[PDB]
Parts: structure tokens; sequence; C-alpha cells
């Protein structure tokens, strides 16, 4: 029972973006379904609802600037966003609004939309020798850091980022390694910045 | 348009915290107030209470709710250690066909104390090689969110850079963690002494390396 | 010289849930349609076609009386080109309608303490209803890949749900009895 948000991120003001939520086990054409958003460090805002038989309802803070739809044949719903503004900079969530017989169950993880200028900034991965990596100077957010692909499921400490006042971000993730025979399994970061489309697999060594 | 809901809530372990949520006679009077829990800003919400007072599946009998006209409430009974989160309330309004969320209340449980395990890593080799430097303090689990960590620098205070993070997170081990970074210049690194990081809780610490 | 039994439908002791819009063929009778609106004890009587007085002066093949009960907020949805749960998944008017929608509050008659939970509203139908169409189906709704096979459960909820009609409820959330007069040799005035 899973909904995966899969839209984009960084968009010049007045631009346009298309958001999508792939659905597992919920027939999107039958169950109401509904988009909700969360601005950076703020509350939750209902964006749009679709109904099974159509008849969309939108929030006044978007109206004509936003449109919602269901892919036919495919179990995905969409939010076409156009005439975007900096207010719209937020995190967007797809969700299943079962009106009364349930509620807004089954929320998605969320795609991170950042409406601004100043362009992307690709990170400069640097190794934190015995152990971790230093994701340096990056814009917009998020960064996906995995250690030895999915192998190191545990010991991981993906600490949150900072705001360098110049607008740049920096993040750093570490693992509590068995100091015993640590020199065996070579430890390799796998960082990906989807906006800059920067994928750096950088190895950390003594 | 919002539903009014207090900013803060507090309670000892075991106590019952009762979140408000008040709105118009077209909002929360009917059309079923729904209640939501979100551990962290970007987190995925979780439906605690629905259709005024009913509960879904997988939700503890602890959580509970009631309605009284202009306002309904959320009764977080048996206050657990993890339950400290941001809580929100929703309702449909035919008047302006929409769903109306709440300001959010941050439940804050008040209990035992923990020690910030602190790890510092030096500038990376080839960061230095780019005419740059930067150093990292990575502070791990601590329960009181307080943590002033102005990089002492040397034995002589210097607060040039030393960029520090808010807090939150851990989630697993529902304590709190944080990050602070002091940038240097390439040649400025070879200025002697190794700066240290004034992790100052109620107590204090300073791995200097 | 038979007069139309509009009263038989209008002042009915017992209406019907919206999901089952009862229809009576008003036929071969006399209708001073004006006296119905002259019975201006009605909240909503808007005739999209023409005023009752003018069509009092008129005749049709037959006249169709559609009687049901909805919630006050949703009286708007019993109108041409209206979008809503009642409109889409319960009762839909053609976008070209030439009749009269009549409504009155019934919080007195059809509300009881605790709730007259005996009025029902369809919450799930995979597709919007066509003009003047009725669905009485009670089959369990499939919101998922998994077929229900007739057990209520997750992704397998029951279609028809019920209004909670309590007197202490708000005005827009109160019983409103609605009669839609449709107009298509019989009946004159």
């Amino acid at each position: 029972v899973q909904l995966v948000e899969s839209g984009g991120g960084l968009v010049q003001p007045g631009g346009s973006l298309r958001l999508s939520c792939a659905a597992s086990e919920i027939t999107v054409s039958s169950n109401y379904m509904n988009w909700v958003r969360q601005a950076p460090g703020k509350g939750l805002e209902w964006v749009s609802v679709i109904y099974s038989g159509g008849t969309t309802y939108y929030a006044d803070s978007v109206k004509g600037r936003f449109t919602i739809s269901r892919d036919n044949s495919e179990n995905t719903l969409y939010l076409q966003m156009n005439s975007l503004r900096a207010e719209d900079t937020a995190v967007y969530y797809c969700a299943r609004d079962l009106m009364e017989v349930g509620g807004m169950d089954v929320w998605g993880q969320g795609t991170t939309v950042t409406v601004s200028s100043a362009s992307t900034k690709g990170p400069s991965v640097f190794p934190l020798a015995p152990l971790g990596c230093l994701v340096k100077d990056y814009f917009p957010e998020p960064v996906t850091v995995s250690w030895n692909s999915g192998a190191l499921t545990s010991g991981v400490h993906t600490f949150p980022a900072v705001l360098q006042s110049s607008g740049l971000y920096s993040l750093s993730s570490v693992v509590t390694v068995p100091s015993s025979s640590l020199g065996t399994q070579t430890y390799i970061c796998n960082v990906n910045h989807k906006p800059s489309n920067t994928k750096v697999d950088k190895k950390v060594e003594p | 348009p919002v539903l009014t809901q207090p900013p803060s809530a507090s309670g000892t372990p075991g106590q019952r915290v009762t979140i408000s949520c008040s709105g118009s006679s077209s909002n929360v009077e009917n059309d079923n107030v729904n209640w939501f829990q979100q551990q962290v800003p970007g987190s995925t919400p979780k439906l605690v209470i629905y259709n005024d007072r009913l509960r879904p599946s997988g939700v503890p009998d602890r959580f509970s709710g009631s309605k009284s006209g202009t306002s309904a409430y959320l009764a977080i009974s048996g206050l657990q250690s993890e339950d400290e989160a941001d809580y929100y309330c929703v309702a449909w309004d035919a008047s302006l066909q929409s769903y109306v969320f709440g300001t959010g209340t941050k439940v804050t449980v008040l209990r035992t104390v923990a020690a910030p395990s602190v790890f510092i890593f030096p500038p990376s080799d080839e960061q230095l090689k780019s005419g740059t430097a930067s150093v990292v303090c990575l502070l791990n689990n601590f329960y009181p969110r307080e943590a002033k960590v102005q990089w002492k620098v040397d034995n002589a205070l210097q607060s040039g850079n030393s960029q520090e993070s808010v807090t939150e997170q851990d989630s697993k081990d529902s304590t709190y963690s944080l990050s602070s970074t002091l940038t240097l210049s390439k040649a400025d690194y070879e200025k002697h002494k190794v700066y240290a990081c004034e992790v100052t809780h109620q107590g204090l610490s300073s791995p200097v390396t | 010289t038979n007069l139309c039994p509009f009263g038989e439908v209008f002042n009915a002791t017992r209406f019907a849930s919206v999901y089952a819009w009862n229809r009576k063929r008003i036929s071969n009778c006399v209708a001073d349609y004006s006296v119905l609106y002259n019975s201006a004890s009605f909240s909503t009587f808007k005739c999209y076609g023409v005023s009752p007085t003018k069509l009092n002066d008129l005749c049709f093949t037959n006249v169709y009386a559609d009687s049901f009960v909805i919630r006050g907020d949703e009286v708007r949805q019993i109108a041409p080109g209206q979008t809503g749960k009642i409109a889409d998944y319960n009762y839909k008017l053609p976008d070209d309608f030439t009749g009269c929608v009549i409504a009155w509050n019934s919080n007195n008659l059809d509300s009881k303490v605790g709730g007259n939970y005996n009025y029902l509203y369809r919450l799930f139908r995979k597709s919007n209803l066509k003009p003047f169409e009725r669905d009485i189906s009670t089959e369990i709704y499939q919101a998922g890949s998994t077929p229900c096979n007739g057990v209520e459960g997750f992704n397998c909820y029951f279609p028809l749900q019920s209004y909670g009609f309590q007197p202490t409820n708000g005005v827009g959330y109160q019983p409103y009895r609605v009669v839609v007069l449709s107009f298509e040799a019989t009946v004159c005035g």
C-alpha cells in the first residue's frame, strides 16, 4: 500500500512543473485522492482534490494556476503546476481521502519543490576519514546519501543540513563502523543531487 | 484560511495532553474533524483520529477525541516518549469548497536526561587541496534540545564562522541531534592549536582534534 | 376534471433517501402550478424553464415528480451544471433542464436525537451518474487491486453511507425535502 511522489524541484518563478504520485494497490481511478502541501517550516495546506468520477475542487490560493488529473490506463495522479511563485515553494504530498468511511490515510513521502532563481548548485563530496562524507555547498535540497549502496542499512547517521547564509546548503552523514576489521569492507558513499543531476560515489579510506 | 490550534503543549510522562482546534460553524461543527500527527516537518503524516472521534487500525486506544460545537479536541492519553510531534487538525467546509488545516501544536514531553555523544572529523585531505578547508562537529543523541556549541577555537574564542544547525531529528531514539561546521582557509588551518567544539549541554564537552 | 395529486407526493408522510429518487408520473390532471408556488412555504422554487403561472397556461405529454431528501448545503447541487457528491454520484440534472426544483426544510419532521440515520447518501461510484439515472446497488466498492468478494474491509468499503440528522446540528446540515418537477395530452391548467 504505497504512494510514491515523483515530481521535480527547482523552477524559476513564473515557470511550470508537473508532479506525479505512483500508486500501489489503491485504484486511483476509484478512490477519491487528494494533494496536500507543506511549506518550509510551516503548516499543511490542502491543494486540490479529485473525485473518482471527476469533478475537481481546488484551493483559492491556486485556482487557475494549478490543475489535477488521473492518468488513464496508468495508476498515477498528477498536479500540473503553472504560473508558479515563491509562495508555492513547499513539499507536496499525495494522499487518499476516504471521506467518512475512513480519512486521509496512506500518505506519500513527498516531492520537494523549490521555486526560486540563482540556479542549481552541485555538491562537492569530501571524505571524513576514520566514518563519513561531507556534502558541501549544494542547492536546492534534498540529497540522497547511501553507504555501500543499500548494504549498510544500520549504523547510519544522516544528519540534517545547514543553511550557509550565502544560500548554499551542506550536509554530512556518518556511520558507527566496527572498529574491528574496519579495513575489510571498503566503505563507499553514494550521494545523488537530482537537480544538478550530480551522482558522486566517493570512497572513504583511513 | 486556517483552523486555530495552540502553538505549544506540555506534559510529564503518563499525563494526558488535550490539543484544542476551534473553527467556524461551517468548519468543525460538522463535516468530521480529522486529526493528524507528524513527527518532523518533512515527515509523512499519520491519521490518529478520524470522523470526529473514531480511530483507524494500528492506532492505540491511548489516542482519543471529543467534539463541542465551535471546537473539538484530541486527547493524547498515556503520554509516550516518542509522542512529541507536531499535531494538526483538518475539516471540510462547503463554504469555500476546501479542507481547512490547523496552525499545529507541538506536544513536548518532559522527562529524563541524556548525554550528547560528540564526534569531530578534521578537514578532508583534498578539500584542503582546493585552497579551502572547513571542519565538522557532528553531535549525536541528547534529550534536552539545548546545545550551545560556539567553536571555542584554540584556547582563544573566535566566532568567525561556525555555522550550527537547529536541532530536531534522531526519531529513532527519540532524542535530538545536531550539526555545526567551522570553515577555514587553506593556510589558516596551519595556524596551530586544533580549535575544539564547545558542546555545552547542562554539562559540557570539547573533543579537540 | 381530475386534479393532479401533487399533494400526495409533496405532503408525503415518508420521503426517500437521495440514492432512490422516487418518481411519480403526474398525468391526466389539472395543475394550477401557480398555487404550488402560491404555497410559498418553500425555500427553493426556481423554475429553470418558465414560471409556473406561464406553464399553468400550458400542457405537456407527461409530468415527472422526483422526490428525495438531501442536506441543506447540497440543495445547490440539485441544479443544472452543479458538481458535487449528490450531483455526481446520486442525482444529476441534465445541463438543459426545463423544469422546477422545489425544496423545503424538514428538520422538524426528519430529525431525531441521536440521529435519524435512516437516510442514505452514496459516497462511492466509480463514474459520474448520467442525467436522470438511479443506482440502488449495494455491492461493496473496490478501491483496490484485490477483489473484495463480498467482505467489507480495507480497500473494500460499503458504498451507501448515511446522513447524521440530529436536531442540534447546523442549518446547512439539516434535512431538506426536495421535489424536482420534470416536464416532458395529459395534465393541463
